[PDB]
């Protein structure tokens, strides 16, 4: 009926505070024959002979709970980790109050460890209130390649998820490392303003340094960390106006230590008169079996509510870590640490002061910061885009149309030709036409600078399980769109069910079909001639690769052998496809409408044939959920009222 | 010559030391002869086990160790990581234990469990059920530590699968000491599913089991599928295991303690080889029984830059980034109504090679059970409407609107016994209609090519093509471009014709 208690402390002073303890165990509850008892030691640099110690004294004891600490010299997981391998050979519990990392949080790993203190990654609960709070919807993240950082942002992840929000972008870095100021250059032609950071602290003191390099200190831009990043010369080089957590206790050991003393006495109670609580191994040696009533300690654990701790209600998670637990705000003021509210649990309280922020204003700044110089990216199409190359100068023609007036036409940079066959030199060419004269107009309409560039790939992509991967994944234009690159697609693009869970489409501005083209005798039947649905080798035929024809013969799963015919001779642009019908390389191409009767209308020698099988549209596309889409829609609209779309297709198809 | 140690640590006999040690000098088929010094722990405890490590780290200059264990412990895993972590030594694991996969890992450990990821598992299973298409599953796991992954790799692999796999239900119960029956049984008995997917530990296995035998929710039209946690000791399967399980192992479960132990030693000898080759150096020694020196040997980063792409004897043995084993070959093993664990399928370069093209549903009383609705399909090749080709090599199995359909065994000489079985994608006009059929009338069915002759005749008297295979019972419905006659008529049934034919003269128009 003896009990017995194991420490493993750093201060060697608190174990005789913990003999106290197990006493004021043995004070606040009877003594009977329970025979309260404590033990305790001081870990040692070398984990191997601590663990030795471990089961040469606590499992060949009479010992049924072990507690550990942190010590004075900053290792964090580098010390208690053996203790929760040893734990979990014989399943007894152990508590680590000291520990932040996330990695104690793993039940697999580490079977019965607890923690009074939630780790890093819990912090990020406590900043989801922050954007709530502040009405802060644009949201940055940036984190180490830490496991710890990992976890933070998965976790910080789901909860952004429970109110069905994202962040407009996350960001991985390695710690203490070489250049970073890519990353911080990106954030800066990034749109949002409040920043959250996770790293150590040289890491986050590297960051302040970089960011301080590149003016990110300003005004609008605000910053979010633990009090791990707040530090040392993590501090000396954080700015003012930073916002930071702080932990109620922190390091008061005591306090830990009368908390896990009193839980771990309740507990103890508890299955003393729950009885069948067998014992110890007694020994590591000889006894190689698990203890059977550990997992029924550790439940019991899990559903020890020692409402009287000193730190108030002792109240465990689902995974055993302190739940509704308390915390401060502080606010970084002419290098002082000033405190504003507390937090403990749906909602922070403020107590005091006002947020200076880090730009040295008072009032709280938005979440973003709307760039007016867009990005134009698309891909060179004759009917709709032409390209030309530069003067030595560096200029644009001055080309006149018929009527006299110039063509509007801008610079646009891009691979001069196709990668393979190019040396992959980005030269800015001249750009012009209905596309073109479109944007010109809307933007001319909403009064924003813009930046064209072609895709790079030249291709319009699809989602695609790529060689050694897994993920289907876009490429093409609205691959650079999702990373980024560009933030709306102006192009004749076609809409797709495919395409519209990912990217925002407007009203179409213009209507099309698709159709086939041949040569100047068997005029081909559209889309109903057997000789397509049983291909032949005397008729040769195909479309674009990651196109939109792709996606349509590949959603009619009737069609699949014509598209089992088109993997045989895609073709990559439209060019070279024209030129190949042109010289009876191929019988017949299946392509847009428009295309296919412009170049009729301008180079002859070839017809179309066939209705329009497929009727859709040219809508401009865009990013998802940014404001300008109502904006443009709009505006096509209004443009289709006085028909200066019309107009414009007068001007470029007569 | 380079030193190594093997540590035995599964207990049993200690005529397993040295009846390993003699052969651990008789590996000379190996480049440069290693010296094995091997040694077993008769306790298999963290003391005892960390004892033995650090006296041979103190003992010599060795370079790698392997280590075996017995099938019911995990915690010598952990341990093993700490001594890779803290000592920064090159490890490898085999035998039940240790062979686990830890998902986690210490970023300065070199443990390199050797066995196969959860997800990957998940993965074959998944392409087996595809084999037999059961779009509905259940999930059934314990509160057993690692569910919540298991939830998670489950919720990935169905979000990344293809067709709108049915999760019936995705439910935790309680297992081990006794545990509360009510409302647990009882979800037993209320759980309504022919396909359950299982994830527990062992004896979790054991108890759930005759549960479920209890639960009444056994026997044909129930199906179970369990990864290598619930499972172990193939060789003695307890009775409360039901018959008819299903999981996927590694080949070498087959092979003999012996034999896991030069393959393991020969990856580790054919790693360090070349280093010796690359760099023209021994392996660099491991540390000390004493603290570790420091940060990591750029010369054991180049055995973890030469070790992960390793192959030997036609296997290529590579391993994960996350100290486990990429893209092996695997082998489904099934548990069969002899209570024994034979093999029913191989997976192999994202590949499936099954024995038994339907899954037989034997009943309780050790008797096979026939599905009145599924049903044999046997044919002749025809170009306008029996299209035969191999299957999508690209991806392998078969493209959509297509069947998997096989040859007329090799009955001539092979009756059933060749397990690697030449799978065929089979598409045309009768391939639509009995889809049709199928999806009307509910049935399920069984394609295979009859290769004995042509539609069928009465040869010497008897007849032979799907008129044999049908009139002689060995098929059940015969399809194709099957004209009906008098003399096909007296011995077999035919429905009304669909599409109408005749004779008729072909000629040259010119
Ligand atoms: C077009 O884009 C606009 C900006 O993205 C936005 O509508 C704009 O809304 C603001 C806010 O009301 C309007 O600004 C007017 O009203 C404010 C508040 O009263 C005043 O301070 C301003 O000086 C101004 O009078 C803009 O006028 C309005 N823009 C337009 C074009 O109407 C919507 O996203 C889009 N709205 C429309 C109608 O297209
Ligand atoms: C289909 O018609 C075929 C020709 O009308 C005929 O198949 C032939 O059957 C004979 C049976 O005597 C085979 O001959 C076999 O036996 C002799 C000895 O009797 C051997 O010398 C031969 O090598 C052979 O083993 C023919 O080989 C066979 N021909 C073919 C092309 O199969 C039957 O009427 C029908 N056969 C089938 C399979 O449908
Ligand atoms: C109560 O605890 C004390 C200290 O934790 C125990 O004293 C040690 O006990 C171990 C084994 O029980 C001995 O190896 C040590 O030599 C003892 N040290 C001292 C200073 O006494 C004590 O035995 C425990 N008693 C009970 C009844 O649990
Ligand atoms: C650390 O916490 C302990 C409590 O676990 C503190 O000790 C007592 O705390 C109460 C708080 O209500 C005070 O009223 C007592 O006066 C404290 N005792 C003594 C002897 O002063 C302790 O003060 C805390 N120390 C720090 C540095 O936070
Ligand atoms: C890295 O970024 C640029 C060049 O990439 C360099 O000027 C800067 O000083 C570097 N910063 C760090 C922190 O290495
Ligand atoms: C930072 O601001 C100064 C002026 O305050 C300016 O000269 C400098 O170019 C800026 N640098 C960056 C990287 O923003
Ligand atoms: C600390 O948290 C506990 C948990 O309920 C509770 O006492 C209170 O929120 C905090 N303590 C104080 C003194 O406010
Ligand atoms: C949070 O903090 C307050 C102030 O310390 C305290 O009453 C309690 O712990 C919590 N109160 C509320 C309303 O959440
Ligand atoms: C010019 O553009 C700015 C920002 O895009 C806008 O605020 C302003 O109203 C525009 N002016 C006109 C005349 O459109
Ligand atoms: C394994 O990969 C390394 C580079 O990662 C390469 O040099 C070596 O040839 C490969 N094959 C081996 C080590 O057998």
């Amino acid at each position: 009926k003896i009990v017995n208690i194991g420490a493993v402390l750093s201060t060697r002073k608190h174990e005789q505070m913990f003999r106290e303890a197990v006493n004021q165990a043995n004070k606040r509850h009877g003594s009977w024959k329970i025979q309260l008892n404590a033990t305790s030691v001081t870990h040692k640099p070398n984990a191997i002979q601590m663990a030795l110690s471990v089961c040469e004294d606590l499992i060949s004891s009479q010992v049924y709970a072990i507690l550990v600490s942190h010590p004075p010299t900053p290792n964090d997981h580098f010390t208690p980790t053996p203790v929760s391998y040893t734990a979990g050979f014989y399943r007894i519990p152990v508590l680590g109050l000291t520990t932040r990392m996330s990695i104690y949080s793993d039940k697999s790993i580490h079977l019965s460890f607890l923690r009074t203190v939630p780790p890093y990654s819990h912090q990020s609960s406590v900043w989801f209130e922050m954007m709530r709070v502040y009405n802060w919807n644009h949201i940055i993240l940036l984190v180490s390649d830490d496991h710890e950082g990992r976890a933070a942002q998965k976790r910080l992840e789901t909860l952004l998820e429970e109110r069905e929000s994202k962040a407009e972008k996350v960001l991985q870095f390695d710690p203490g490392t070489k250049n970073v100021t890519a990353l911080l250059m990106e954030a800066r032609e990034l749109e949002a303003r409040v920043i959250i950071l996770s790293a150590s602290e040289d890491d986050a003191a590297t960051v302040y340094r970089a960011a301080a390099m590149l003016n990110m200190t300003g005004s609008g831009y605000v910053w979010l960390v633990g009090e791990r990043e707040i530090s040392g010369n993590a501090l000396r080089y954080a700015p003012d106006g930073i916002i930071g957590l702080q932990l109620i206790n922190g390091k008061n050991e005591s306090a830990h230590i009368s908390d896990a003393v009193g839980v771990v006495a309740q507990a103890v109670h508890e299955l003393l008169e729950k009885e069948n609580i067998t014992d110890p191994p007694r020994g590591c040696v000889g006894n190689t079996n698990i203890w059977k009533t550990g997992p029924l300690f550790k439940r019991v654990l899990m559903s020890s509510k020692y409402a009287d701790g000193v730190t108030g209600r002792v109240e465990f998670n689902e995974d055993g870590d302190r739940k509704f637990a308390n915390y401060s705000i502080m606010n970084l003021q002419n290098r002082k640490l000033v405190q504003v509210g507390i937090y403990n649990g749906t909602h922070v309280i403020p107590n005091d002061r006002k947020i200076i922020w880090p730009g040295g204003e008072t009032e709280k700044p938005r979440g973003y910061q709307m760039s007016t110089r867009l990005k134009i990216v698309t891909i060179h199409q004759e009917p709709f885009v032409y390209v030309k190359p530069t003067m030595s100068d560096g200029t644009c023609k001055e080309e006149f149309t018929v009527n006299g007036d110039p063509v509007k036409k801008v610079i646009c940079t891009g691979p001069n030709d196709t990668s393979p066959g190019s040396p992959r030199h980005t030269v800015p060419q001249c750009c012009y036409g209905f596309c073109i004269d479109l944007l010109i107009k809307l933007a001319r309409t909403m009064n924003f600078t813009y930046e064209v560039h072609l895709v790079a790939d030249g291709k319009f992509g699809t989602q695609e399980r790529v060689n050694n991967s897994n993920k289907k994944e876009w490429n093409g234009m609205m691959g650079e769109l999702l990373s980024g690159q560009a933030d709306m697609i102006v192009a004749p693009l076609t809409i797709n069910n495919e395409r519209a869970q990912y990217i925002e489409f407007s009203k179409p501005f213009k209507y099309q079909g698709l159709t086939i083209l041949v040569k100047k005798e068997e005029r081909i039947t559209g889309i109903n001639d057997p000789r397509l649905r049983n291909p032949s080798d005397k008729f040769i035929y195909a479309t674009v690769k990651q196109s939109s024809v792709d996606i349509y013969f590949r959603r009619q799963v009737e069609l699949s052998t014509m598209y089992r015919h088109m993997e045989k001779h895609n073709y990559e642009s439209a060019a070279e496809a024209i030129q190949a019908v042109r010289d009876n390389k191929l019988h017949a191409f299946i392509w847009d409408s428009a295309v296919l009767e412009f170049e009729a209308s301008q180079k002859c020698d070839l017809v179309t044939t066939g209705e329009l099988f497929f009727r859709s549209g040219f809508g401009i596309g865009m990013r998802k959920d940014s404001p300008w889409k109502q904006n443009v829609s709009l505006s096509i609209l209004k443009s289709h009222e006085n028909g200066f779309m019309e107009d414009l297709d007068k001007t470029w198809v007569r | 010559a380079v030193t190594v140690a093997v540590v035995f640590g599964s207990s049993g006999p200690l005529q397993t030391q040295a009846r390993t040690r003699l052969t651990s000098q008789n590996f000379l088929d190996l480049p440069l002869e290693i010296q094995p010094l091997t040694v077993g722990v008769n306790n298999t405890n963290p003391s005892s086990i960390l004892t033995q490590i650090c006296g041979l780290l103190g003992a010599a200059r060795v370079h790698g160790i392997v280590f075996e264990d017995n099938v019911d412990t995990e915690a010598v895993a952990q341990l093993l990581d700490f001594v890779s972590s803290q000592t920064h030594v090159p490890i490898l694991s085999i035998s039940g234990g240790s062979a686990v996969v830890l998902t986690p890992k210490e970023p300065g450990s070199a443990f390199l469990q050797l066995g196969v990821s959860l997800e990957q598992q998940l993965q074959v299973l998944f392409k087996v059920l595809e084999e037999y298409d059961w779009s509905a599953f259940a999930v059934i796991t314990s509160l057993h530590p690692g569910h919540a992954l298991f939830l998670e790799g489950v919720r990935a692999v169905a979000d990344a699968s293809y067709l709108s796999w049915r999760l019936l239900d995705v439910l935790t119960l309680e297992l081990g000491p006794g545990g509360p029956r009510a409302r647990t049984q009882r979800l037993l008995r209320q759980v309504d599913a022919p396909v359950l997917v299982a994830y527990c530990s062992r004896e979790e296995a054991e108890v759930l089991f005759a549960e479920a035998a209890q639960a009444g929710l056994v026997g044909p039209g129930h199906v179970w599928l369990v990864p290598n946690l619930a499972l172990g000791s193939t060789d003695a399967p307890p009775a409360a295991f039901p018959v008819g399980l299903i999981s996927v192992v590694t080949e070498s479960w087959r092979l003999s303690l012996r034999q896991k132990v030069r393959d393991g030693v020969a990856i580790l000898a054919l790693g360090a080889h070349s280093y010796r080759r690359q760099y023209g150096t021994l392996p660099a020694p491991a540390g000390d029984c004493r603290s570790h020196p420091g940060p990591v040997s750029p010369a054991r980063e180049a055995f973890y830059r030469h070790l992960l792409n390793v192959t030997w004897e036609g296997r290529d043995f590579s391993f994960s980034p996350g100290g486990y084993l990429v893209r092996p070959t695997m082998v489904v093993i099934a548990l069969n109504r002899h209570r024994l664990w034979e093999m029913v399928g191989r997976w192999d370069h994202g590949v499936l090679y099954m024995k038994y093209p339907v899954w037989p549903r034997y009943s309780t009383s050790l008797q096979p059970v026939v599905d009145s609705r599924h049903l044999t399909v046997a044919t002749l090749e025809e170009r306008p409407f029996v299209i035969v080709e191999s299957p999508d090599p690209g991806t392998g199995g078969c493209v959509p609107n297509t069947v998997p359909c096989r040859r007329q065994s090799n009955h001539t000489f092979s009756s059933g016994d060749l397990t690697p079985y030449t799978k065929l994608c089979c598409k045309g006009f009768c391939i639509d209609i009995l889809k049709k059929l199928a999806k009307v009338v509910k049935f399920s069915y069984d394609l295979y090519l009859v290769t004995n002759g042509k539609h069928g005749k009465r040869v010497r008297g008897v007849w032979n093509g799907m008129i044999g295979e049908v009139y002689y019972k060995r098929a059940d419905m015969a399809i194709g471009s099957l004209t009906i006659n008098e003399e096909r008529s007296e011995i077999i049934d035919f429905s009304v014709p669909f599409v109408e034919t005749g004779i008729s003269v072909m000629v040259s128009r010119s």
